[PDB]
Order: C-alpha cells, then structure tokens, then sequence
C-alpha cells in the first residue's frame, strides 16, 4: 500500500515509478517490532459460579473476540453434542501434577481447553471433564477475560516494511506475526513472488468527506496529525476531548522499532484496541523529544480574565445599519410591581456592574479532579476585592477556541480606538463576542448507576439522552 | 451567624446529663456468623 | 378531547443504566395522575364549602367580598379561599382561551378581553373608591358572574448567577379572578363556558331543544308545573 | 398471606452521594403503596357502579355484553370498563394460578385450563 | 404557626442537567403532602374504628389491654393497632417537647417526666 493520499489521479500515476523501483530491491526491506499488545479470551463457569475451563483461542482485540462466539458455538453446538458419555470420556486428558493432584485438559478433533482447578484423583478429573463438555454448549456460562493478568501481560509482534533511500517509509505490511519466523517466511515468499514477475498496479478511492484532528505548537507548527477519518465536523470536535486526554500519558504510546533508521510511535486507548495517530522519525532522539513535547501541550494550565464593564454599549446614534448588542437579563413580568433598588432584582437587570468572568479549561489532569476543582474556586474568591462577584466556567475544546478567537479580535480593535482612532469593525467584533458568553457551560462526566466502573456521584454528574 | 450556648434563662433548654449504669447495659452488635467452625467456642459445637 | 385515562406504564430502573429526563418525568406524571384520579373519581367534583359572594358600597369602603371555603375542580385541583376582598380593577385584559380548555388539548387560541379584579393597588389598576357614585358602581355589577381560575406556568430557572451550570424549569400555580358577563352573543360568557363543558357528547333526542342552563332549570321548576 | 402493612422505610438523599437504583425503587414503591392504602382502608373495596352482564343470541348476532362502570380491587387497583362486547373465544388456555394469589405470595404455581 | 399550605411548586426536568438533592427532595415532599392533604381535607381527622382501653387485675395477671382499630392523625398519618397488652412500666422518663409539637414548630422547650 502506498502510505500516501493523492487528490488527483495525475499525482497517483506520477509516483508509481518510485514504488516499483524500490519494491524490486530486497536491500530496502526492513524488519519492524511493535512492542506491546494485549490478548483476550473467555472463561466458562459452572452452576456453583466457579471457573472450570478457559479457552486457548485468543484475540489481539475485543471486537474480534466478540464476533467469534457465534461460529464457535455453532461449531460446538451441533458437532460436540449428541454423544454418549462413553464417547465423551475419550475427549478428556488427565495428567498428574507436582503436588500429586490431577490436571484435566480437554481437546476436540481443533478446539482445546486448559482446565483451571486441581483434583485429587483421575476419576474426579474425568467427571469434571464430562461436566465441562456439557457446560461448554451454553452461552450463558461464558465470561470475557484478559489473559496474562496485577496488570495484563504485554506481548510483542513483528512485521516488515519498505523504505526509500534516506529513511522514509514507503509502505508497511498490514498484518503482524507472533514470532520472527513467520515474518521471515512471509518476507521470503513475497520477495520470490515479486521477483518471479509471473505486475498489477491499481489506484483505489476513499470516502468523499473526511475531517481530521490536529495539534499545533504555540508557533503554529503541526504535530500529531491523526489517522481516523470522521464523517462530520461535529463528531471530529466531540472526539477531540478524548484524544487530548490520552496524549497526556506516555503509557499510551506504542513504540515501533527496527534495526536501523526507522523509529516511530502510535497513540492508542488504555486498552490497546484502537489507533488514533502515528508518526515516524529518523532517530531515537527525535522520537524521544517529540513525545515529550506532545505531553507538554496537553497539560497547559491557566485562565482568562474578562471584565464586564468594558462590554458596555457605546453607540450614541443607532440610526444606521447596525448597533451594539446587549447582555441577557433574566427577568419576568411579575417584577414590574417591585422596587428597582431590590438587591435581588438589581443584580439581575444590571449585568454590567462589578461582575467578572473567569474561563478555565477542564481537560488538564489536575483540573479533572472535582475536589481539586472546588478548592481552586475558593482561592479565587478570597483574593478578589470584597465588592466584586465572579463567574467561573470550566469548558471543553470546542468552546475554548470559539472564545479565544473572538476575544482576541475585540481586544485588538479596542486598543486601536484608544491608540489613535484606528479601528475597523469595532461593533461587529463586539456583537460576535456577546453571543458566546451566554453559551459557556461546565463539563461533567456521564452518570452510571452503582450496584454490588465509574459511579455516579450526586451534584457532580450529568444526564444523558433518550436515544 | 455566631455559635453560642443554650441557657435556661435565655431559652428554656439546658444540657442533658445522666448517669451510666453498668448492670443495665444492652449491646447492639450482631454476630456475622453462627454455628459454624471458626465462630464458636468448643463447648457450643453441636456436631449437626 | 377525551376523559382522563388510568396510566398503565411507568419505567423501572436497572443497574449500570444511563438515565434520561423523560424517565423521571414519566414517574412523576404517573403518581400525580393517580392521586388526581382518586380525588376526582371516588369523591366527586365541585364546591365543597360555601363561597358566597357579596358586594359592599359604603361611603368609606367599596369592595367585593368572597367568603372562606374549599373546593375541587373538575381535574382534582384543590382551591382553598379565605376572606377575599377585591378593591381594584383593570379592564381590557387579554387572556388566552387555552386557559379554559382541557389540558390534553394542545391547540393555541386567540385572546379575549376580560376585566380583572385585584386586592391591592397597582400601576394600571384603578381603585373602586374612585367611582363617581353608587349608581355607577351598581351599573358596574349588573348581570355578571365571578370565576376563579387556577393558572399553570412553567418558568425557566436562571442559569448563570454565580455558577454556569445547566438548569431546568419549574411549575407554579396562580389564582386569578375574572368578572364575566352572563350572556353576550359574540364574546366569552358563562353560558358559552357551560355549553363547551357539558355539550361534549350528544344527549337523548327528547332534550335536543334546550340550553344547558335550561336543561338544569327544567328540573327545579318541575314541581311548580305538572302537579 | 397476611394483610398489607404500612410502609416503614424510605431513603433520604444527602449531598455528594452515590446513586443506586434501589433507592429510586424504594421511593416509588413507598408512594404507590401509600396511595393504595388510602383507597383501601379509608373508602372501601368492591364494585362501585353497576356492571351487569347480558347474553344476546340472534341467528346472526352472538355476543356477551358488560355495561360500563368502575371498581376497586382488594389491593387498591382501579378497574374501569366501557361497553365490553365479547364475541370470540379460545378454549383450553393454560393460565397460571399465580394470578389469583396476593402480591405478597412467593410460591410458584401450576396452570389451569 | 399556620395550617398546612397546599404546595405550589415542584422541579421539572430537562435534558443535560446537573442533579442535586433538592430536585428529588422537593418532589418527594410534594407527593407526600398531596396524599396527606387528601386524607385530612376531604375525609376528616380522628379515631375511625374504636380503640377501647381496659385494665385487668388478677393474682397472676396485671395488665392494660387496648383493642384493635385504625385512626388518622391530624396531619394525615395512619395509626393502626391490634390487641396491645401492656405489662411493664418505667417511671420518670424524659421526653422531648417536640414530640407533641407541629412539624414546623420552631421554639425552645424542655423535656418532661
């Protein structure tokens, strides 16, 4: 595969010669080693709610594990059934152990199970074998587990790929092997088949629309490009609040090694099932520096301070096309019969006096802790002047950028009028800011009921939707 | 708000203090298990 | 529309479930409706204790008085009054017609022009003491009835006063007093309310030529005739 | 079994608490049981308005008619009927007797025809 | 201070909210007030079925017997008794004053003997 995307077929046809040239030279093929993966399997329980047998078939991801059950059950349903106990006992293997206990293993002409417990005699092992052979046909007894657990065991995979001169990675093999031997065998087979020249060059097309997440430096430099193609701008934005959290931990960076000149990384979940981005470098030092830089900008802490009396309307002749807007006031008709000096009413109708707004990002890992979040609010209120009230909001990635762009442009236009009457579109820049302030909201995690992995806690959880 | 005490001449309430008597004690503490090994004296195992 | 039915469905909760706002709205509506149905089907409807109406015109006190009591509306709401004294008025008030319709009716409707009575002085509320004379007051109270309306309002709670969290509405109830003409051919009147309320389903063929107050009065005037 | 007693336990919520479905179930059961106990102990039990049953047979019209009305069960549920016309039937239906036992009953039961 | 007032407010829920104590406590209190208001304002207050008290003295038996029945408290709580036979006693017990006071009663009162 080309490891490249083209906009027009002319660019695709232009680059075929390079791929065909380098493909034919075995000295441009490199071996790669993807260090860490997980394994998943099932456990079979009995009536007394204990585990007897565990399946040997294992998967590198949960999605495949989930998919495989129905064919497996069907295979064991019709075939492994309708057999007299006399024939079932020929499928049970019993072996003595060091403690002078017996371990029972199960094999079916192949589907195998290892057996979890230990027995005092061969008869106990064989009856447990028969009982397990009967239980293994009911899906109600299957429980999903991760092998090698007190963290799960980490496994290594191998692969190979094709590079050009000067270290760029032209292509990668799409499958991974549990051992070097299968990798070497597949590489030899591919090399012989390509040298035989007994080619077929294709150009394939993707989806029409695709949105991509991106991370930038303070100096407008691009890092962490991303690999998943989203179907809508809204989905790409909602997924950005999870990428920004995974990037903060170096445990989530899978490492791609090789013998010479090729180094890279991949960013995955906590469970190593899905990939969000990947990138390749020419040395260990560039890869090490790049990982540390990404972790830095995913934990940028600070706030912005906005003073409401400067949002005051200023236009004195609103007879033209446009004028200054107003803030919301939150009053009802029943207030017409009370005094305008009421401290409760006056606070609602006058949003321009001694009011201050503070906006903070929520995703940094110290700001996701609610007990820490509340202590920070208390400190701000102690330091502020006695007669001033504060509004404090903890926002996500979509609203933080919407605020910062409108906020920056208004500050620049405000300065120009004071610094020699040189502003353009001052009122329009203001009106585009008064529409974002009412929309800021605090972010809380979603509620899940607790009974006897993230329990809902009252006063700090949000509700979901019907569908 | 400021916290102060209760007095029988500013309100009609006082602090209520009574004497503790040993022989009239009742315990509120239920055994987690009973009649099984590990939870009873040797004199109380009935060999069911 | 239809008569209120007995609610047969109300969600049950399970562990490790995401909850929705409709999942709670459904149970609150269920319990409210069952209490209302008890009150309306197993006891009855209407004024329980007296609420006799009087009108006083003294050189120093001009008002309308309604005596204490309690009652049930047709929909299980309890209305409880105590010594209500009305002294100010405001004419030409626009009131929605959906205010008198069943709750199950979802249609919007135009507004009518009623007169309101108030106990306290207001911005646009003329006192009864400023009437020219007793004859003007008497012409004010001619061929008219009172009605006490129990209005429901869904008010949205404030969002950012100290903290910008999301909030939801509340449901409040209000009492209003409207002075209504007895019979006006093209405007809202007591007889029109009776017609809309009772003439919902066809009556026997022998009653077809009566108005609702006529069909009521024919039974009390039974014994003066037909003896 | 025995008569229905008066509810004794219903949780109270305090700040920063973990929500369990058992508490919501407990509050809804409490409120429903209070409504039913009111209806049963302070008013009465049985058929309120008449529900006389009639059988009509004509060469082209075979029916059983139940007149409209309302009624209260012994547990406090309201049954309300309106002009019920029964004209089809299914014989030999197996129905569990657990339908006729009180709600406090726990035993499993066979079915009748 | 005053008679119980009919409730006039209870939370309404909308999607995407942060839930707190009051949004549950107010609905529970609202529904309970509705039930007890029904019982006291439309039926009445007091002892429904008789609870006669008797005092029996024998050489072996000294007791005070109360016969079964039901009754409604002036705030809508239902009391139901069945054949209570009192045989033991304890004198000089201190009882809070708020045990006989209205639920809204805020004041200061000593215990009694």
């Amino acid at each position: 595969t080309s490891k490249q995307r083209y906009a027009t077929t002319e660019q695709a046809q232009a680059d075929q010669d390079k791929l065909l040239l380098f493909a034919l030279h075995p000295n441009f093929y490199k071996r790669l080693s993807y260090k860490y993966y997980y394994h998943y399997s099932w456990e079979i329980l009995d009536t007394q709610n204990q585990s007897i047998v565990r399946s040997d078939r294992f998967f590198p991801s949960t999605k495949e594990r989930a998919a495989a059950l129905e064919p497996l059950l069907q295979s064991l349903l019709t075939q492994l059934s309708q057999l007299d106990d006399t024939a079932l006992q020929n499928l049970v293997i019993t072996q003595p152990t060091d403690e002078d206990l017996y371990s029972f293993r199960l094999q079916i002409p192949v589907i195998t199970f290892t057996g979890v417990q230990r027995y005092f005699s061969r008869t106990e092992a064989v009856d447990a074998g028969v009982i397990s052979l009967r239980l293994i046909q009911d899906v109600q007894n299957y429980r999903n587990i991760t092998l090698g657990q007190t963290t799960p065991q980490k496994f290594t995979y191998y692969g190979y790929g094709l590079v050009d001169h000067q270290g760029s990675l032209l292509s990668e093999y799409t499958h991974h092997f549990p051992t070097e031997l299968e990798r070497e065998l597949s590489l030899q087979r591919w090399l012989t088949h390509i040298q035989a020249n007994q080619l077929r060059i294709s150009t394939n097309s993707l989806d029409s629309l695709a949105y991509i997440s991106q991370i930038y430096n303070p100096d407008n430099q691009l890092i962490l490009q991303g690999t998943q193609r989203y179907t809508s701008e809204d989905i790409a934005w909602e997924q950005g609040n999870t990428l920004m959290e995974l990037a903060q931990d170096e445990e989530n960076f899978r490492l791609i090694d090789s013998d010479d000149g090729v180094y890279g990384w991949e960013l995955t979940n906590e469970g190593k099932d899905e990939i969000f981005a990947a990138q390749y470098y020419n040395s260990r030092e560039e890869r090490t520096a790049a990982i540390a830089e990404i972790q830095k900008y995913s934990n940028d802490e600070g706030f912005h301070l906005l003073e409401h009396i400067l949002l005051r309307p200023r236009t004195k002749l609103p007879d033209l096309t446009a004028g200054d807007g107003f803030l919301p006031i939150l009053v009802t008709p029943e207030d017409v019969n009370t005094e305008p000096d009421d401290p409760y009413l006056l606070a609602r109708t006058d949003p321009y006096s001694f009011w201050v707004t503070i906006v903070l990002p929520y995703w940094p890992q110290r700001f996701r802790d609610i007990p820490f979040r509340r202590f920070v609010e208390r400190t701000l209120r102690l330091e502020a002047p006695a007669h001033i009230a504060l509004k404090i909001a903890w926002v996500n990635v979509r609203q933080m950028r919407d605020f910062e762009l409108a906020y920056r442009h208004w500050l620049e236009q405000l300065a120009l009028e004071s610094c020699e009457n040189a502003a353009c579109d001052l009122t329009g820049t203001l009106n585009r800011l008064l529409k974002i302030l009412p929309q800021l909201r605090n972010v809380y995690p979603k509620a899940t009921l607790h009974d006897c992995n993230n329990p809902a806690i009252l006063n700090q959880t949000a509700l979901g939707t019907a569908n | 708000s400021v916290i102060t005490s209760v007095s029988p001449k500013t309100s009609n309430q006082d602090h209520m203090i009574e004497e503790f008597i040993e022989q009239a004690i009742v315990f509120n503490n239920q055994k987690l298990e009973s009649g099984v090994l590990g939870y009873e004296s040797l004199n109380d195992l009935e060999l069911g | 529309t239809t008569t209120i039915t007995i609610p047969n469905s109300y969600p049950i909760f399970t562990p490790n479930q995401v909850l929705t706002n409709k999942d709670l709205n459904r149970v609150v509506t269920y319990l409210d409706e069952q209490n209302r149905l008890t009150r309306v089907y197993l006891i009855g409807m209407g004024i329980v204790a007296g609420m006799e109406v009087s009108s006083i015109y003294q050189p120093g006190d001009v008002n309308i008085v309604v005596a204490p009591g309690c009652g049930i509306t047709s929909e299980g709401y309890i209305i409880s009054l105590a010594e209500t004294k009305l002294t100010h008025y405001q004419s030409g008030v626009s009131v929605p017609s959906a205010l008198f319709a069943p709750s199950e009716e979802q249609t919007a409707a135009s507004t009518d022009q009623l007169v309101e009575l108030f106990e306290q002085e207001g911005n646009n509320r003329l006192a009864l003491k400023n009437l020219p004379d007793e004859n003007a007051f008497a012409r004010f109270l001619a061929d008219q009835t009172l009605v006490v309306v129990y209005e429901l309002q869904d008010q949205q709670r404030d969002s950012c006063l100290l903290d910008c969290d999301d909030t939801g509405k509340d449901r409040n109830f209000r009492l209003r007093y409207f002075l209504l003409p007895r019979s006006v051919p093209e405007k809202l009147s007591a007889e029109a309310l009776l017609q809309q309320g009772f003439s919902r389903e066809p009556l026997p063929q022998q009653w077809r030529d009566f108005s609702i107050n006529d069909i009521f009065q024919a039974q009390s005037s039974f014994f003066q005739n037909f003896f």
